[PDB]
């Protein structure tokens, strides 16, 4: 149809959570939160990517929500502009 | 957080 994942096989939230097998424990933010974000882990430091629009994020700060770095980053990504 |  008329949008297209970035990454196909991070599609389920279940792939985008294991790939934090090796997340480094200076990094914050829960896996839960970030899959659940549409991210998973790239396997560089604290970088993650979005499945969906293939957008990449690092260096999480202290207070920051996946979502709302997700969406104040990308806002037209259609994993963003799809949740509740 | 920030762009790559
Ligand atoms: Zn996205």
């Amino acid at each position: 149809g008329t949008i297209y994942p970035r990454n196909p096989a991070m599609y389920s939230e279940e792939a985008r959570l294991k790939s934090f097998q090796n997340w480094p424990d200076y990094a914050h933010l829960t896996p839960r939160e970030l899959a659940s974000a549409g991210l998973y882990y790239t396997g560089i430091g604290d970088q993650v990517q979005c499945f969906a629009c293939g957008g990449k994020l690092k260096n999480w700060e202290p207070g920051d929500r996946a979502w709302s770095e997700h969406r104040r980053h990308f806002p037209n990504c259609f994993f963003v502009l799809g949740r509740n | 957080a920030m762009r790559v």
